[PDB]
């Protein structure tokens, strides 16, 4: 049953991207809503927004690299 | 598959039902409109 | 040829005709009894259909009234005692000379034939009266009207095509599912178990009977608007 | 297996688009809600909405390119 | 197997509509709620709504083309 | 083998109707909330609610069509 | 494979109902909340809730018939 | 195979219960919140609660029916 | 396969505990928030919270009884 | 195959933890929100949390039973 | 089947975390929002936040332990 | 099934990174909104956020190590 | 069939039990509507 | 600056130079009869002596006005004191020597794991030892990547919380051991299970969050070794600092929730 | 176990950590805490007069 | 391993330079602010004593 590495890479990529996508979507939505509510406290908001985005995209990169390992 | 004859018979029965209901309820709708 | 759904459709027709004739036999102010119930139901439906669109509430009312009065009684006929048990024969009673014990009383909406009739008549209704007072703009796809408005104008057309299909499929599916659920729960425990499902089935039948007319009128309203 | 590559391509395209199918939606909903609550903060919410959309489409495009590597 | 390409087409279509299906809903709900809270901001918001709807639509279309390749 | 076509039709019908379902739900909820906040805006929110419903139902109908083609 | 039609019809009828259930729930919750906000608009809200539910429920129905087409 | 009917029945029941559970939860939460905000319309919203719940509940029943058609 | 009965028994419980698990949570959260917003309506929301919990638990019990049937 | 009991136990635990985890999250979030908005009701309302949370756990615990029965 | 226990461990870990992951996030987000709304009530709301976190973590560690036992 | 360990190490990381991603997203959104509404408490509640984030990532990390314990 | 007969008996019992409560409010509403008509 | 991003320096021996993965869970360095000294224990000593030397330097000739090492030590210590007092204001003095040293040990352990030579330097693609007939066991492995160190920290914390939960509120503990009536009886067993899980969760959290990071750094050194793993070096610095601080925070929070 | 768990190594790590705890308590924690309390008490004495 | 040591040492040096060019100034400012605050506090205490 050769070719299972292909479905392994696909599964890793898809199942590691379905979570972080929603995570960073929620992060950006919350940050943009807080900014719209009042614009004065902006930098101290974008800081944590980008921290969370970096964490969640780091999870996505975890998935991507472990998929690339199955690839090469 | 679906029997087209049965569907046509059901449609004819529904049309007859609509005609009978309209003929009977023409008096009831008019009575309701006149009363209120 | 005919099936066992048509005989129940005919008995529902007889019931509706008898009720309407009884209501119209003595027409007078201050109704009380069966005529009062029928008048209240008709006026409540009239108000309900007025809420969506008051322009055509007095025009397509008999069609939706017949649709409701037929589908409701057809659905209610499936929960009556004797439905699914009386056998015509073309353990079970008909085990000797077995003919699968064909149920004499099969609910009208529990087939793919009758339920498709209302769907196609509603389709020709929205297509006809939609084109009545709109010209070519009724089914206009708006080709690049507001930036390739054709793409959205195309995907909406197939939705209009499948709307009668969806309506007929949903009616048949809920009626058949209710009947099979009743039979299964009867087979599991013969008494006192399907009590939460007996009342659920009639409620679902009535709800779908109302929602069929509601959805057809909503489609008619959005067809002209 | 004679067909596992096609299933892998389908998984890599389909999965990995659920996350970047809800993330973008939540981002745009938050952005338009913040626009409605405050119409004069349009630029400072639109830039961040586009930043988040690009961040999520990064995962979407990564999944697509991995599918292309699987497919081809 | 021999019918695995059919499953590939199904997965490409089926999984490609889970994300955009929720995303379009969330975008339209957010834009409509913003319009309800402030009708005058409708026009601008509508454009951004149609910007949001198209993006996710692409990721649905990105699935569809796979079914237009695997399918035929 | 001998049944993967049925599994493909089932998967297409199923997975192609879990995103659009939630999308339609959220669209109708948001539209009804906007109706409750402002009634006069009805004509300007029913249109966009129906546009979003059309988009998501188009995704679901495309899934159904892809399933039915697999059948025939 | 033997017996795949059973899992096929089960998968169809099951997956078709995990999305529309949430859709109907969200629609009913939104309609009830909007009625709570403004009781006098319910006649214009229910007429949009019900046609919403059908627009959702039909999707789940597209499962059942397909299941009945797979089962039978 | 020898036991694909069992996994079919289990899958049907579980997937038919996945969605309606969340749907009923959302319906009851929204209705209870509306009652708490305005207790004068209890019987007005409870009427729309149960007739919503059944709409959701029927879907699960759908799956159950298929389950009782498979294991049988 | 020999343990297909075991995987079916596990799958029934696992997939039937997904929906009601979130439904009961949503119901309890909504009822709790309504209680906090208005302690005077305690019983009239506790009854409906328990009714909704009973519905979701009924779905879970259907799942459990199917799993027990497969187990037996 | 051979180790089907192991994947059965895995599915049981994982899918029995999928739902109740979110249920606990939503219950505790709602209770916390109620406490923050109205501390005086705490001694009552937290009880309504507990008599809820255990119910949700009663689902996952069920899975744990199938974890050990199949496991042992 | 020449390595099915690896799939069992993966499913036990993987499926047992997608539920608690959302639950912990919902719990702590609700706690943070309640803290922001009412800064005074902090030392007591965290007591319930942490018992909820502990229950959710116990649910996830159930899956982790089950995976380790299969690993052993 | 000579390459089933690849599917296992894919599922171990893919599954188990969906829940934590949404959890981190919800955490960052809630904390950002709370500090936007109440800036004076931003320096205090962030410590509660950075705890919960790692909590969720913990589960995701449990996905990775097992993957590394499956791949290697 | 004995099972069919028992199912019909249970259905009739449940129908009567539900219909009593349903018709009580239904009869009250019908009487109120008739009184308010004139 | 401008747009001179060329990334040609990134195209330097993408995967031919560094080894493929070369990761493991735990290894033994020995060197003495009896106790099998590991490479993690070597770092657990080289960090312990480093922390002691830092303490001596900071407290060397304590001045009224802080300066340099004394100043940063005071800042870290008082920030931790305030952070713990934010949760509980009564047991900070008692629990501080354990919790603060958990933070100060785990932080330097995680940060030592990112020092160059953590995987490159070792003893008996092909590295060096593999050219000879003996395998290459790596020295200087981060102590938090050891399952014998994280479990030691977890069991120490568990003993501490149990001791201070039994020394306060009385030896009843009826909230989790057993209850007579109500749903509290059902809640108690779940609470006991969660409490037993708690040290396992802490140890697994720390060990995984450090070991996965080290493995990530090695594997992303395997592919495109230059200038690509810089953002992840930064991310792992931040994750090490987090996993250091949150371990202390969770220890003290669990202590407070046990006392209450 | 194959995951490198050995009771003697775990005991050795525990002993090393405890020795670190006591040494840091007697070398850094007590002097720095004494200095912080000295600063606070000096502030209180100053605000006294 | 004279091919990954060079990769780590170059990468670690770049990370150190980045941190020194991005985080050294804020932390130095914070430490200087702490020193100034504490020295002004003790100076005020001595002046009140004087």
């Amino acid at each position: 049953m050769e070719g299972l590495n292909l479905v392994a890479t696909a599964l890793a990529v898809g199942l590691g991207a379905i979570g972080p996508g929603v995570g960073i979507g929620i992060i950006v939505s919350g940050a943009v809503q807080a900014i719209g509510r009042n614009p004065e406290i902006e930098n101290r908001v974008v800081t944590y927004m980008f921290i969370g985005i970096a964490f969640t995209e780091a999870l996505a990169i975890f998935g991507l690299v472990i998929a690339f390992l199955i690839g090469f | 598959g679906i029997n087209p004859t049965l569907f046509i018979a059901q449609l004819i029965n529904f049309l007859l039902l609509i005609f009978i209901l309209r003929a009977l309820l023409y008096r009831p709708v008019m009575n309701l409109l006149n009363e209120r | 040829p005919i099936t066992n759904s048509f005989v129940v459709a005919i008995i529902i027709d007889i019931f509706v005709i008898a009720l309407a004739v009884a209501a119209t036999r003595n027409l007078q102010m201050v109704p009380r009894g069966l005529q009062n119930v029928m008048e209240f139901i008709l006026e409540s439906l009239y108000n309900l259909f007025r809420n969506i669109n008051a322009k055509y509430v007095a025009t397509a009312f008999p069609l939706v009234a017949t649709i409701f009065l037929f589908v409701l009684f057809g659905n209610w006929f499936g929960l009556l005692p004797g439905v699914g048990s009386i056998g015509v024969c073309h353990h079970d009673t008909c085990a000797a000379q077995g003919k699968k014990l064909v149920p004499l009383f099969r609910a009208p909406a529990a087939d793919l034939n009758f339920t498709f009739a209302i769907a196609v008549i509603s389709f020709v209704f929205i297509e006809y009266w939609g084109f009545r007072a709109l010209g070519p703009g009724y089914l206009k796809k708006f080709f690049n009207t507001n930036g390739i408005m054709s793409f959205v104008g195309i995907i909406e057309f197939i939705s209009e095509l499948v709307k009668p299909f969806a309506l007929a499929f949903r009616l048949f599916g809920n009626i058949f599912a209710g009947e099979v659920l009743l039979v299964v729960m009867a087979f599991l425990v013969p008494l006192l178990l399907p009590l939460p499902f007996y009342g659920f089935e009639v409620f679902v039948g009535f709800i779908q009977a109302l929602i069929f007319a509601l959805l057809t009128y909503a489609f008619l309203n959005i067809a002209v608007t």
